[PDB]
DNA sequence: ATCAATATCCACCTGCAGATTCTACCAAAAGTGTATTTGGAAACTGCTCCATCAAAAGGCATGTTCAGCTGAATTCAGCTGAACATGCCTTTTGATGGAGCAGTTTCCAAATACACTTTTGGTAGAATCTGCAGGTGGATATTGAT
DNA sequence: ATCAATATCCACCTGCAGATTCTACCAAAAGTGTATTTGGAAACTGCTCCATCAAAAGGCATGTTCAGCTGAATTCAGCTGAACATGCCTTTTGATGGAGCAGTTTCCAAATACACTTTTGGTAGAATCTGCAGGTGGATATTGAT
C-alpha cells in the first residue's frame, strides 16, 4: 500500500518544499521515511486507544501522539 | 451534549481588533488549539516553579515565572504587562 | 512545437504548490495505508474519520519541512537536484 | 452581580481560567489573582495573532480569516514564529520561498 | 539536614548484577538524575492519560500504558513484565 | 498489633515502593493513588537500573576496572540502540563520546 | 567587588575550540571557525543562563544553584545528569 | 640530518583519537567561570554561584559545542571538504532549528 | 537585446449553495455571602559555603615560520531527469443499509484517604578499606625520509 | 623496503583520596480503624463508521526526446597544520570573613468550604451573506529567431 503514495504526489509535496529537481531514487526513499513516520504516529495513537478501551482511534489519540513526539497539531480538538 | 471551547472569546477579542472581519470554522479550531496548548504550557511551567520551591499554590507571581521562561523576548514584556494590569485592575 | 525549458514548469510547480494549502496525498491510497499500519498494532480498528485527515496533515507537514531542510542539503553541496543522501543527512541532524 | 472577567477588563473568562487550573492538577492552591494574569496573557497572544491574520484576509480580499492567514500572519513574526517552532497549523501551506540559486539565470 | 537519594537501592541492584563491582560517587550522581527523570517521565505521563479519560486515580494500568509509550521496543515489553510481576506478587500478600 | 511487613519485599523488589507512593501522591499527578501503581512504577525504575548497570559494569570490565564511572555510562547508553534512544536528549556528565573517526577523514 | 570583568568569550581560546571539534571528530578547521563558535557559544550560555537567573530571581535567592541550571537547561530540551542532591 | 616532522593531518588524527577516549573537560576552568559570571552580571548584579552551577554550565556547553562539531563535519563531508567552515555550522544550526 | 508568438497567471464577474451569524431556551457553571482554616511571609538565627586573596611552578597559550595539500575554479560529456502526448484505471463521488460502539445513568462492592500510633529502614558522619592514578620502562606499531 | 623517529600499547608498582562499611538516631513507612470516593456491570440508545455497489472524471502510468546538470578530471596559490621559543596565567590548596541559605516560630492575609442565586455559553434552526465554480480579458513571462 505504500507504493500508492505515488511519485506525482511526492513531487507535489517536494515542490511545496521548494525543491526544483528531484533524483530518481528519491521516491522509494520518501516511502520509506513517510513509512517510519507514520508507523511511530499510530503505534501510540493506537496506545491511547487501547487505553480508554475503544475500538475506535479519534482525532484526540493522533493529537496527543503527535504531541508526545514534538509535533504538536493545530486544528482537530 | 455539552462542549467548551474558546471560540465565543476569541470572536470578542476579534471583532475589537479587527470588526468586520470574521472566522471560518477550521480557523477557529486553530484558534481553539491555540489557547489550550499556551494553557498548559504556562500552567504546566507555575506548576514546576511551585514545585521546585516546595509551595503548595499557585500565585499570579508563578504565572508571570512561567511567561518569563516560555514566551520569547517583546511578547514576554508586553504579557507580564498586561498580566499586571489586570491583576491590577480586578484588585480595586 | 512548443515546449518549456526544463525546470521552467518545475518553478511553476513550487510557486503553485507554495501559494495553496490542499492535501497533495490522495485520500483512497493514504487511508488504505494508515489502516494496514494499524492492522499491525492493533487489529479490528476503526476510525474517526477526522482521525486519518489529522495523520494526513501531520506527514504531509512533516514531508515538506524535510523536504525543505533536503533541499537547503542539496544546494550546500553545490546541487539544484535532491537525492537519498540529502534526506539521510538531513535526517541525521535532525537526531531522526 | 460583575463577572469577574470584566472586572479586571477582558474577554477571556477568568471563572472558566479558574476551574480548570483546579482541575488540571496544577497545584493543590490556586490564588485569585493567578486566574486574572493567566486570562489576560492568553487574550494579549490571541489579540496579537488576530491582528496579523486579520491583515492577512483583508490582502485577498476575504472577510473570514481561514487557517491560511493564520500561518502567514504566524511565520512572518519572528517572535510568533519561535512560540510555535514546533507547532503545525492544519490547512497552512507554507510560506512562499524559493532558494535563489534555483532562479533562472 | 537530611537529604534521599537511590543511592542504596541503586547499589543493591548493583550488587545482584556485578557482585564485585562498584560505582563512583558521580557515577552514583548520574544514576539518581536517570531514576528522577524516568520517574518525573512516567508519573507526568500517567497523570495526562487518567486527565485525558477522566479518571481522578493513577493505578497501574496508567503507569503500564505510560512505559509502553515512553519506552522503546524490547525495553518495553521487559519492563511491562517486570511491573506486572510486582503487582501480582504483591497482591497476593 | 502484626509485624511490619515492608512494601518492599511484599513486591518482591529492591526499590522502595512506599517512598515511590509518597512520590506519586505529593507531585500533584492525580487526586487519587492506587496500591498497584507505586508497585509498577518501582519495579520499572529498578528495572531499567539493572539493564543500565549490567552493560556499565560490562564496559567496566572490558577496560579493567572494578569500579563503574560516567565514562561506562556512556559506553554504555551509547552502544545501545534502545538505551541510546531512550536518553536521546540527555547529557551524561564526564562521559565523553563514542570514538567515531568518519571514514573519508582517514589517511 | 572584583575587578569588573570586560570581554571574556575571547577566553574561550583557539586551542580549546580545536580540542572541542577534535572531540567531535573534525581533522581540518577554516581560520574563520574560532570567531563563529564563540557567537554561537555565547547565544547558547547566554540562553541557559538567564534562564537560570529567572528561577533564582523567582525562589528569591542571590546565589544560582546547579538546580537552577538543570532545570534551565531542561526545559530547553537538554536534560542533563550528575548535578541533582 | 632532517628533524622529524609529521604529515598535515596525521597529527590532527592523533588528537581526534585522544579527545575521544578522554572526558576531561576542554575549556579552561577559570575563563570560564570569569565568562559565567560576566554573562550573569549583565542579567541581574550580585549573583553569587554555587561551585557545581558553573560546572554544570560548562559540563553542558562542552557537550553542545562537541554534538555541534559533529554535525558541522558531516555537512562539510556532504559538500566534498574534509575542512568545517562558517557555512558548515550555519547549515547545522538551521537543520537543528537554532536558526 | 530586441520582436513575434505562445502559454500561464491573475483579477474580476455572476449567481447560489452552503457556511457562518443570529436568536431564543435552559442545564450547568460561575458568582455571592458567610463562615472557618491555613500556607507561608516575617522575623529571627545557626552555620554552610561562597568570594577573595595568597603563593609558586609548569602546563599551556601565543605568535611565528614554512610548506603540504586543500579548496577553489574551470572544462565537458555522458547520462539522468524534465517536459509532453497519450490512453487507461484508480480515485472520487454518490447512494443505501445496518452493524457496532460510544455514550449515559444508576448503585454497591471494593477501593483509597487519612488521623493516630508504632516501628524500623535510611541517613549522616565516623571509622575503615582499597582501586587506581600516576609514575616508570620496555615491546610493538605506525609513520615518513630515504 | 628498510632504519630512525616517535607514539602508542601494556604490564608492573604503591599510598592516599575517594569509596565502602559501620553505627546509632529518628523521620517516614507501615499498621489500624473509619470515612469517603469511584470504577464498573447492567441495560440501553442514537450515530458514526464500515460495507457495498455504481459510473465517470481526471489524475497517473507510460514512452519518447533532448536539455542541461552532475561528476570527473585538472591545475594551483595560498591557507592551515606541524613544530617550536617564549613567558604568562591557570591550577591547586588554604585562609578568612561573612553573605546568605536554611531552620524555627508565630500568626494573619488569603485560602478553602458550602448553601444558595444569578448568569452564561452551548445548542439548534432560521435568517444572512460569503466564497467559489467556471468563464473572461488582460498582465506578464517564456521561448525561439535575429
Ligand atoms: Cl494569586
Ligand atoms: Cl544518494
Ligand atoms: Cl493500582
Ligand atoms: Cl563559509
Ligand atoms: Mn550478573
Ligand atoms: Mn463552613
Ligand atoms: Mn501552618
Ligand atoms: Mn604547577
Ligand atoms: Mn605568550
Ligand atoms: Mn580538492
Ligand atoms: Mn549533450
Ligand atoms: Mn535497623
Ligand atoms: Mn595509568
Ligand atoms: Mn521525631
Ligand atoms: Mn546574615
Ligand atoms: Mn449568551
Ligand atoms: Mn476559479
Amino acid at each position: 500500500n505504500i507504493q500508492g503514495i505515488t511519485k506525482p504526489a511526492i513531487r507535489r509535496l517536494a515542490r511545496r518544499g521548494g525543491v526544483k529537481r528531484i533524483s530518481g531514487l528519491i521516491y522509494e526513499e520518501t516511502r520509506g521515511v513517510l513509512k517510519v513516520f507514520l508507523e511511530n504516529v499510530i503505534r501510540d495513537a493506537v496506545t491511547y486507544t487501547e487505553h480508554a478501551k475503544r475500538k475506535t482511534v479519534t482525532a484526540m489519540d493522533v493529537v496527543y501522539a503527535l504531541k508526545r513526539q514534538g509535533r504538536t497539531l493545530y486544528g482537530f480538538g | 451534549s455539552r462542549k467548551e471551547s474558546y471560540s465565543i472569546y476569541v470572536y470578542k477579542v476579534l471583532k475589537q481588533v479587527h470588526p468586520d472581519t470574521g472566522i471560518s470554522s477550521k480557523a477557529m479550531g486553530i484558534m481553539n488549539s491555540f489557547v489550550n496548548d499556551i494553557f498548559e504550557r504556562i500552567a504546566g511551567e507555575a506548576s514546576r516553579l511551585a514545585h521546585y520551591n516546595k509551595r503548595s499554590t499557585i500565585t499570579s507571581r508563578e504565572i508571570q515565572t512561567a511567561v518569563r521562561l516560555l514566551l520569547p523576548g517583546e511578547l514576554a514584556k508586553h504579557a507580564v504587562s498586561e498580566g499586571t494590569k489586570a491583576v491590577t485592575k480586578y484588585t480595586s | 512545437p512548443h515546449r518549456y525549458r526544463p525546470g521552467t514548469v518545475a518553478l511553476r510547480e513550487i510557486r503553485r504548490y507554495q501559494k495553496s494549502t490542499e492535501l497533495l496525498i490522495r485520500k483512497l491510497p493514504f487511508q488504505r495505508l494508515v489502516r494496514e499500519i494499524a492492522q499491525d498494532f492493533k487489529t479490528d480498528l476503526r476510525f474517526q474519520s477526522s482521525a486519518v485527515m489529522a495523520l494526513q496533515e501531520a506527514c504531509e507537514a512533516y514531508l515538506v519541512g524535510l523536504f525543505e531542510d533536503t533541499n537547503l542539503c542539496a544546494i550546500h553541496a553545490k546541487r539544484v537536484t535532491i537525492m537519498p543522501k540529502d534526506i539521510q543527512l538531513a535526517r541525521r541532524i535532525r537526531g531522526e | 452581580a460583575k463577572s469577574r472577567s470584566s472586572r479586571a477588563g477582558l474577554q477571556f473568562p477568568v471563572g472558566r481560567v479558574h476551574r480548570l487550573l483546579r482541575k488540571g492538577n496544577y497545584a493543590e492552591r490556586v490564588g485569585a489573582g493567578a486566574p486574572v494574569y493567566l486570562a489576560a496573557v492568553l487574550e494579549y497572544l490571541t489579540a496579537e495573532i488576530l491582528e496579523l491574520a486579520g491583515n492577512a484576509a483583508r490582502d485577498n480580499k476575504k472577510t473570514r480569516i481561514i487557517p491560511r492567514h493564520l500561518q502567514l500572519a504566524i511565520r512572518n513574526d519572528e517572535e510568533l514564529n519561535k512560540l510555535l517552532g514546533k507547532v503545525t497549523i492544519a490547512q497552512g501551506g507554507v510560506l512562499p520561498n524559493i532558494q535563489a540559486v534555483l532562479l533562472p539565470k
